[PDB]
DNA sequence: ACGCACGAAGACCAAGTCAATGCTTAGTCTAA
DNA sequence: GCGTCTCGAATCTGATGCGTAACTTGGATGCTTCGTGCGT
């Protein structure tokens, strides 16, 4: 079962990018070491096969979301908007242990290495969510099979398909920002804004000689003060993604679940940057192997109804006996 | 060889999943609860065999043309085929004269002249005959050393 | 002439002009005696990088030179460019004077071939300084010398560079970035083999000389090693 | 008969390469001692001879899909898509040896090794499936020889050929995506995060405790859930070409092959069922050196008998012949 | 819980995007290279994708105002405003390291490598103010999303949506100020002007002389003087701006600390330009999810009450405690 | 009522490695 | 019913700091026999 949904982020998407970059002043990454360098934390870009109107087929980054970070996201948002509320309605509790494998998958680093029973793997892969997921201390394989979030661009009209074209973007999606920390201190005025400061004049002048102090040190060397200047590269907002999600030989119940968290994903964010309110994002249309079941309101109509009262029926019926078995290690 | 030997990996498994499904709708008849990994019907293994590219040269007295034909057929080398290992580019087969190297380089019975040896030869257990991994045909043989 | 490659096998002939690849069938080289063996190429190699340095003209002038003067009669100096030709042909004409004769915008093979192949029936010992068009297409056998050995018209013929690039196609562009550097190099070595065709036209030539100007050649770096190759197919002069 | 698929993936595709091998943050594959060293689990390279860099023969690395996989996909397409329906239709049921056998080959079913008789062997390699796929306690000669997933690439001329230049990629295919997991136990904020939890806030207390505690002996000298490391894959729309040949194949085991070929695009290629690895379109299927792939996948008016001869097999298949094969 | 605060700046606004860029005479970004090259600070833009009527997805730049810059102009509201004010009162000073991790998020920048307890994170995360801002030793997240100022125009009416068209502006909102830098001595032309300085106008003449030697030594070679020439580049006056920020489950003291910033965050400024007294700007309307909670007094109504009363509480309530444990290190 | 399920058990020494690929420069006119 | 002269010029042409920090730095499996007892 095919699920495609299409995602508009209404406030800038940023997915650190592990590792470390430098960029001018002017925008150059990686200027030269004559020139003034900055750290930058690059948004995450995966390398993909991107042909032309030449014909020629290159491989050119693409600024994406990984498929483990949003596949993350989708977890948590049916853990909190759907599972755990019914869990709570019926006063249901989970182990310590039991959580920590249904939000991560693991009890621990240290799997069981011991097969599991077929009627308990039958059981497992029955169950609303756990079905989707897996994982365990004894691995079991998930029915839900989540892909990358990959912005409608010609680089990526070879991965997505043609039938999203009218929704391209020519140019570059990538944009730089810069930010700054200030020491709070060197913008006192007045003995005022230093009466709430324990000593106050006594404590700013010793504050000030020692950041004094060890900037010349630094400086004549050629801990660490609050004064940092750096960027982060983040992906334009108003860009259209494609979110690709496939299930395997899904349960009306599974159905059911993921379609109320597509209901419930817009109120959650994608990547990082919770200070800045990255992440913020719309749902536009969602396609159901083809068809569109997607309504202002959200996923609604009577092709997904089966699908609705099933899940409703399912966490009716959901008690934390299962994922307390789930994550019972066989050890 | 044309490149170092490459130490190639398989595997073999039957999808637990899937078998548990199977068991659940009476697909397969399976009472036994759980699967064996060590051993068994969902037994898990891995297995090594060497990969190398190479150029296949070889001494014989025979037919030219019939030898030529029955080469035109083959398409590849060795072993592992079923996974496609050691397809055949192309092949050449050329009179050459007889001080080059001989065709003693094989698994000549135990009592072969010495004279028609080509370097030394170490006693060991094989077959003379096609098939060559028939345990039942296997015979003491001189094989060459300095080719096995 | 130039279609089967030393190992690319008239693939580049299937992807530039494409052939169905099943419709495509390849067929075994062929070259005759007269064709490799009455030739030899001189080990005068070019000493500096074939740029368009002053100095450069000028060393491969008086090579160049001094081949002229050995030159048994008409030769033949294969020029890539106007831009090198020009740099070069100042230098020539202060000894060879009205002996050399240059292409120019105007100046091809409508009649300036004609005019070689007269001064050298007139015994004039005409050097061609050809630009391009000279490197395809002309004519340099002694048609009227019916022995057919003259070896006379083009005894000598000398190569400025490999050629590297001189296929200027958007569609050469394309294939290059398809498949890499390698394509080039064939291409050039094409190329090469392409101004070795001007060499013979005639069954049964004798004795020719031939003289190679590239210090890529003689600076072992890799890339060249198909130009090499080529060359090695003709023994050397026993300087 | 020779069947030459081209596949494009649409998402990467990922082979675990056997060994712990190790990278950097920059991106250094194996870094030296000085830097952090973060585990890596790369893709399945082969060691092949080309020209690189106008050389007269380098021994590059390149990055492809097993063989022995593409068989195992071809074999798990056909059971879970043609013959595990057509059995259902008939109510069959096979027996464990049966079933080891029609999924793996595997000779557990009667491993004593049991003799075939000449008119058994015809009747058997003759099977629509269990002819294509030899096995079991018998453990015939199968007549399907798949090739591995050669990547169209520059160093795969020589394996693949210049058929399909134009689709040839120049520099390297190889990514790498980074992975997180992180503790779920730190991401709690609130008493509300921590009511379905049955200790409560004790419970995440003593966990954190532990984690400090353990993080603390392990720096002075039990794993917790927080891990970092990335894997190498193979970039997404680079085109792939599938060789198969079968060996004196009869109208059943040719239709089968195309069956498959038709329900080949559902599953998936090698690993990354998590991720959506894998992924992949038939862009073009060649018989003998003619084209069949129709955008309504394999059709076309010289396969309708190797369709009508597979749907007539698939009519009158019973457990009885997969029994029969496995001996048991 | 989603907070919408409508904001016309009365004076330009001039938030000066980092990097050196030139403008000629004419107004032209970056000229040739053989017209003047006056040196210009341009305003921080963002490219944001936006339709032009024709449906296509173009990539153009607005000029808008830092999210970090809103988040700290916030965070310095409520500091000066009511959390300095309520703990001056109990005769509660904060430490200087206290002070700089509230006033900056860290008291250094080297933070711990240790996570907090579950206690820690419980009592910071229910506090009024460091819940809603993250930070110290031990990273927390914070409940705060502030999201960058973007104004109300053509191109961003994709990312903040269609509600207020009717405040939109069609046309370019950026203008490039000269400012010109006078030396003293130059024009000081009076005997009793120099009166003042020691030495009399043998001084004023050394001044001269040596700014003479100066620039014929510098145009001859084709310190630095007094006299300058450059040029800024501001937002004009005017535009409305919408502000979005956003909380995660808040409790109701923090909505209320929330809405009494909102009420003093008039009597600052957006960002930069103090000398020129930029950064004006009156709050027009306040949206507390989906609803109008903006009162000409300012945030005030019988909906609101509740989140001012909590506040008040916290307040009263509130001591320095638990900011030093907030900012305590943990090593 | 022979077939299949299912734990216990019994061999038990133990290293050194972890890149495999870089490469240049302007003539054609012979269809609208 | 135009009317033409003039129909600019010099000079500024940026300065200074900041110019990262902490943590993750894998985990598990790939064997058959034998005894005893279910058991369908």
């Amino acid at each position: 079962m095919q699920i495609e949904v299409l995602i508009r982020n209404i406030t800038p998407i940023f997915s650190a990018a592990p590792g470390s970059y430098y960029v001018s002043l002017d925008g150059t990454i990686n200027p030269p070491q004559g020139a003034s360098r900055f750290p930058l934390t690059r948004a995450r870009t995966m390398t993909v096969v991107a042909e032309t109107g030449d014909g020629v087929a290159k491989a050119v980054p693409l600024p994406i979301v990984p498929g483990n970070t949003m596949r993350n996201l989708l977890r948590r948002t049916m853990l909190k908007d759907v599972i755990e509320p019914a869990l709570r309605d019926k006063s249901a509790q989970l182990s310590i242990g039991a959580y920590a494998t249904a939000y991560a998958g693991n009890s621990s680093g240290n799997p069981d290495g011991v097969p599991s029973s077929f009627d308990e793997i039958v059981t497992m892969r029955a169950h609303p969510f756990l079905g989707l997921f897996g994982g365990g201390p004894r691995m079991l394989q998930g029915r839900l099979m989540v892909d990358s979030l990959y912005p409608i661009h010609q680089f990526s009209q070879r991965i997505i398909g043609s039938d999203y074209i009218n929704d391209s973007i020519k140019g570059g999606i990538t944009e730089i920002v810069w930010t700054r920390r200030n020491d709070p201190i060197l913008q006192l005025g007045s003995p005022d804004d230093a009466a709430v400061i324990e000593g106050g004049a006594q404590a700013a002048n010793d504050w000030i000689t020692s950041l004094l102090a060890t900037t010349k040190a630094k400086k004549g060397k050629a801990g660490r003060g609050l004064k940092a200047f750096n960027a982060h590269e983040v992906v334009i907002a108003g860009v259209k993604w494609l979110w690709r999600i496939n299930v395997d030989r899904p349960s009306e119940s599974q159905i059911g679940l993921i379609l109320l968290a597509l209901n419930k994903l817009a109120n959650q964010r994608i990547a990082g940057g919770h200070a800045k309110d990255y992440g913020r994002f719309v749902i536009e249309d969602v396609i159901l192997d083809g068809e569109s079941v997607w309504t202002p309101s959200g996923v609604s109509g009577q092709a997904t109804e089966q699908f609705f009262d099933a899940i409703a029926e399912a966490l009716d019926g959901m008690t934390s006996s299962e994922f307390e078995q789930f994550a019972a290690s066989a050890k | 060889k044309g490149a170092a030997s490459q130490n190639w990996m398989q595997t073999s498994r039957i999808n637990t999943a899937e078998a548990a499904r199977h068991r659940s709708e009476g697909f397969l008849l399976l009472r036994a609860a759980k699967p064996n990994p060590a051993g068994g019907p969902f037994k898990n293994s891995l297995y090594h065999y060497p990969l190398v590219w190479a150029t296949l040269t070889a001494y014989c007295v025979g037919d030219q043309a019939r030898i030529a034909d029955l080469l035109s057929q083959c398409r590849q080398i060795g072993g592992r085929r079923g996974v496609g290992c050691g397809r055949v580019a192309g092949f050449s087969v050329e009179v050459v004269p007889e001080v080059e190297c001989t065709w003693a380089l094989r698994a000549m019975p135990d009592d072969s002249e010495q004279s028609i040896l080509c370097g030394e030869y170490a006693l060991a257990m094989s077959a003379l005959q096609s098939p060559y991994w028939d345990r039942s045909l296997h015979k003491p043989a001189l094989v060459p050393t300095s080719l096995a | 002439a130039t279609i089967y490659a030393s190992d690319d096998h008239a693939v580049l002939t299937r992807w530039k002009l494409e052939v169905p690849p099943a419709r495509a069938i390849y067929l075994p080289p062929v070259h005759p005696a007269w064709t490799t063996e009455p030739v030899v190429l001189h080990p005068d190699r070019n000493a500096i990088e074939p740029n368009d340095s002053p100095e450069w003209a000028d060393e491969t002038a008086g090579l160049i030179t001094k081949v002229a003067e050995r030159a048994a009669g008409g030769t033949l100096v294969l020029c890539t460019s106007y831009q090198n030709a020009e740099l070069l042909q100042g230098r020539l004409l202060a000894v060879l004077g009205e002996r050399l004769i240059v292409q120019t915008k105007v100046s091809s093979a409508s009649m300036c071939v004609a005019q070689y192949k007269a001064l050298y029936r007139a015994g004039a010992r005409p050097v061609w300084l050809g630009v391009g068009a000279a490197w395809t297409g002309i004519d340099l056998s002694d048609e009227q010398a019916t022995d057919p050995a003259d070896d006379a018209m083009l005894s000598d013929l000398v190569i400025t560079r490999l050629p590297v690039g001189l296929n200027r196609s958007l569609t050469h562009e394309r294939r290059v970035a398809i498949a890499g550097f390698k394509i080039v190099t064939l291409e050039a070595v094409w190329q090469l083999r392409q101004g070795l065709g001007r060499l013979v036209r005639r069954p049964g030539v004798k004795n020719k000389n031939l003289w190679v100007l590239d210090s890529r050649i003689g600076g072992n770096t890799p890339w060249v090693a198909p130009y090499r190759k080529l060359l090695s197919r003709y023994r050397t002069a026993p300087l």
